[PDB]
């Protein structure tokens, strides 16, 4: 789960 | 704070509730980029990726940014170009994360950057509008942008949703500093  | 700035930033907290009581997967599971071909014609998703945020840390920096940054362009450029910024930024930039990554995504930190190129290439290349990005601001960016190549935090980031993010900010920039 990538975070931006 | 103007409409734009404020019903982001609400939506943005209604969601990470959301997220604390029913739990990260079951709101993405309603959310994220579309991640089976069922789900392509759910068009609220190629946006809605950007509300979800999966840490305080997360969402606290991403609504102090755009609180800052959208609440300028929204007071002086008006609400129709925050509006505009946002879903270009948001759209582009969950393309390219999903591409680069898959569908499981979150956070309003492509808008953001957006909001970043945006405001500071519209300060150096057309003074008069009204829209800068302080000195002091670009350093806290520049850092900000390097913490996330380098991936100097708890969870991994999303390198397509920046580089994606702050190219539609500078293209949107450029073309209206044009004039």
């Amino acid at each position: 789960v990538r975070m931006x | 704070a103007g409409p734009v700035t404020w019903v982001m930033m609400i939506a943005c907290v209604v969601v990470f509730i959301a997220m604390q009581i029913l739990g990260d997967q079951e709101v993405m599971l309603w959310l994220a980029w579309p991640f089976d071909p069922t789900l392509k014609f759910e068009f609220w998703r190629y946006f809605t990726h950007a509300l979800m945020h999966f840490s305080l840390m997360h969402i606290l920096f991403n609504l102090l940014w755009w609180w800052y940054l959208g609440g300028a362009v929204e007071k002086r450029l008006g609400s129709g170009k925050l509006i505009v910024i946002t879903l270009i930024s948001a759209l582009l930039s969950g393309y390219v994360q999903q591409k680069f990554s898959g569908p499981w995504f979150g956070g309003l930190s492509g808008v953001v950057y957006a909001l970043m190129g945006y405001v500071w290439l519209r300060g150096e290349r057309d003074p008069q509008s009204g829209i800068y990005l302080q000195r002091g601001l670009i350093i806290f960016a520049l850092i900000w942008i390097v913490a996330g190549w380098f991936d100097l935090f708890g969870m991994s980031m999303a390198n397509g949703a920046h580089i994606a993010g702050l190219a539609v900010g500078l293209a949107m920039a450029f073309v209206d500093s044009l004039n």
